[PDB]
């Protein structure tokens, strides 16, 4: 079986930058290597076939090179919509294989998140559980520290985060943090605070509400 | 218009069976070699099976003996019979066309290949967990919303299985400033997700906000109105 190793596993580059992605084959495969682009929630798209041939409808900024065991994908001048997971794939053997993939992030100017806190709805409280949601809207870089405080006591192991994929136009991320508590524990306390630490903020931002108010 | 439409993906018990189908249109189906390629959430692409124009088949070791690819040219259809299913088989399954390209320069002439057409995919879930419909709760816009500023609102889609759920706003009319977060697996084994939207604070009183949640696996269609408390 032909193993394909891609390098790097991840990278971050600016608009206008030249990006190079490597694909190493465990055995010689001549030029029987294809490259694909996968956007989030979408099927992969063929970019290059026969190691260097540009597939129809693919912009010229994408090019392929190499033969034998060493192959390269080059993106000559990065565009914001170029953020994706890139894959190499071989047609040398009947047993088709793919590289592990390379996640490409588009570097952008720092943008502070807009923070919003949401108390649990009365409808949910009737079921015996309280979900408290914190939203971090349209920010860059991805690195963000979200801490929950209930009557100023730091919370641990009772929250989960979800992050959107980079916005194809503005290159930002949005993040949800959800605090889960039983109805009885929620009714026990008054102050519900979400504290956000991010590079775009001059100091950590706290969004809070008083239960009932 | 070249397209591949997969169907048959669903929740199945471990050791169970499922048949996937793929409807091809916009090309001479019989003239192409076809594949099934899978991808588990957050993971890489994995080739499942190949079928030639003569019906000759190829499979990796992970799937050989349990999966059978077949084609029905008269019905422009590709199939995947999957037996003795396990947790490792849970993935989105894509129907894929193999393109053929002739490198004709001299000296020398040969054929090259590419996976040029892929379907949208069909989700397969191998688990003993029950199909469960979600509960839809509002994320009510804050009363402290800045005049002439931006207000955020949304819907919390809690405790459902299996994936996926779709969320639209105002029956697809509201798309701008919308963020539907990827589902997160809770400790209970049930999925939870929030869909948010930022709108002008002025519109809070006048404009009506409804999230249209659809969880097809459980036959749960819910329209939840989101208004200030």
């Amino acid at each position: 079986a032909i193993q394909l190793t891609q390098s790097p596993s991840s990278l971050s580059a600016s608009v206008g930058d030249r990006v190079t992605i490597t694909c190493r084959a465990s055995q010689g495969i001549s030029s029987a290597l294809a490259w694909y682009q996968q956007k989030p929630g979408k099927a992969p798209k063929l970019l290059i076939y026969d190691a260097s041939s540009l597939e129809s409808g693919v912009p010229s900024r994408f090019s392929g090179s190499g033969s034998g065991t060493d192959f390269t994908l080059t993106i000559s001048s990065l565009q914001p919509e170029d953020f994706a997971t890139y894959y190499c794939q071989q047609f040398n053997s009947y047993l088709i294989t793919f590289g592990q993939g390379t996640r490409l992030e588009i570097k952008r100017t720092v943008a502070a998140p807009s923070v919003f806190i949401f108390p649990p709805s009365d409808e949910q409280l009737k079921s015996g559980t309280a979900s408290v949601v914190c939203l971090l809207n349209n920010f860059y870089p991805r690195e963000a520290k979200v801490q929950w405080k209930v009557d100023n006591a730091l919370q641990s192991g009772n929250s989960q985060e979800s992050v959107t994929e980079q916005d194809s136009k503005d290159s930002t991320y949005s993040l949800s943090s959800t605090l889960t508590l039983s109805k009885a524990d929620y009714e026990k306390h008054k102050v519900y605070a979400c504290e956000v630490t991010h590079q775009g903020l001059s100091s950590p931002v706290t969004k809070s509400f008083n239960r009932g108010e | 218009e070249v397209q591949l439409v997969e169907s048959g993906g669903g929740l199945v018990q471990p050791g169970g069976s499922l048949r996937l189908s793929c409807a091809a249109s916009g090309f001479t189906f019989s003239s192409y070699d076809m594949h099934w390629v899978r991808q588990a959430t957050g993971k890489g692409l994995e080739w499942v099976s190949a079928i030639g124009t003569a019906g000759d088949t190829y499979y990796p070791d992970s799937v050989k003996g349990r999966f059978t690819i077949s084609r029905e040219n008269a019905k422009n259809s590709l199939y995947l019979q999957m037996n003795s299913l396990r947790a490792g088989d849970t993935a989105v399954y894509y129907c894929v066309r193999e393109g053929t390209y002739y490198h004709d320069s001299g000296s020398d002439n040969y054929y090259s290949y590419g996976m040029d057409v892929w379907g949208q995919g069909t989700t397969v879930t191998v688990s003993s967990a029950s199909t469960k419909g979600p509960s839809v709760f509002p994320l009510a816009p804050s009363s402290k919303s800045t005049s002439g500023g931006t207000a955020a609102l949304g819907c919390l889609v809690k405790d459902y299985f299996p994936e996926p759920v779709t969320v639209s706003w105002n029956s697809g009319a509201l798309t701008s400033g919308v963020h539907t977060f990827p589902a997160v697996l809770q400790s209970s084994g049930l999925y939870s997700l929030s869909s948010v939207v930022t709108v002008p604070s002025s519109s809070l009183g006048t404009q009506t906000y409804i999230c249209n949640v659809n969880h097809k696996p459980s036959n749960t269609k819910v329209d939840k109105r989101v208004e200030p408390s």
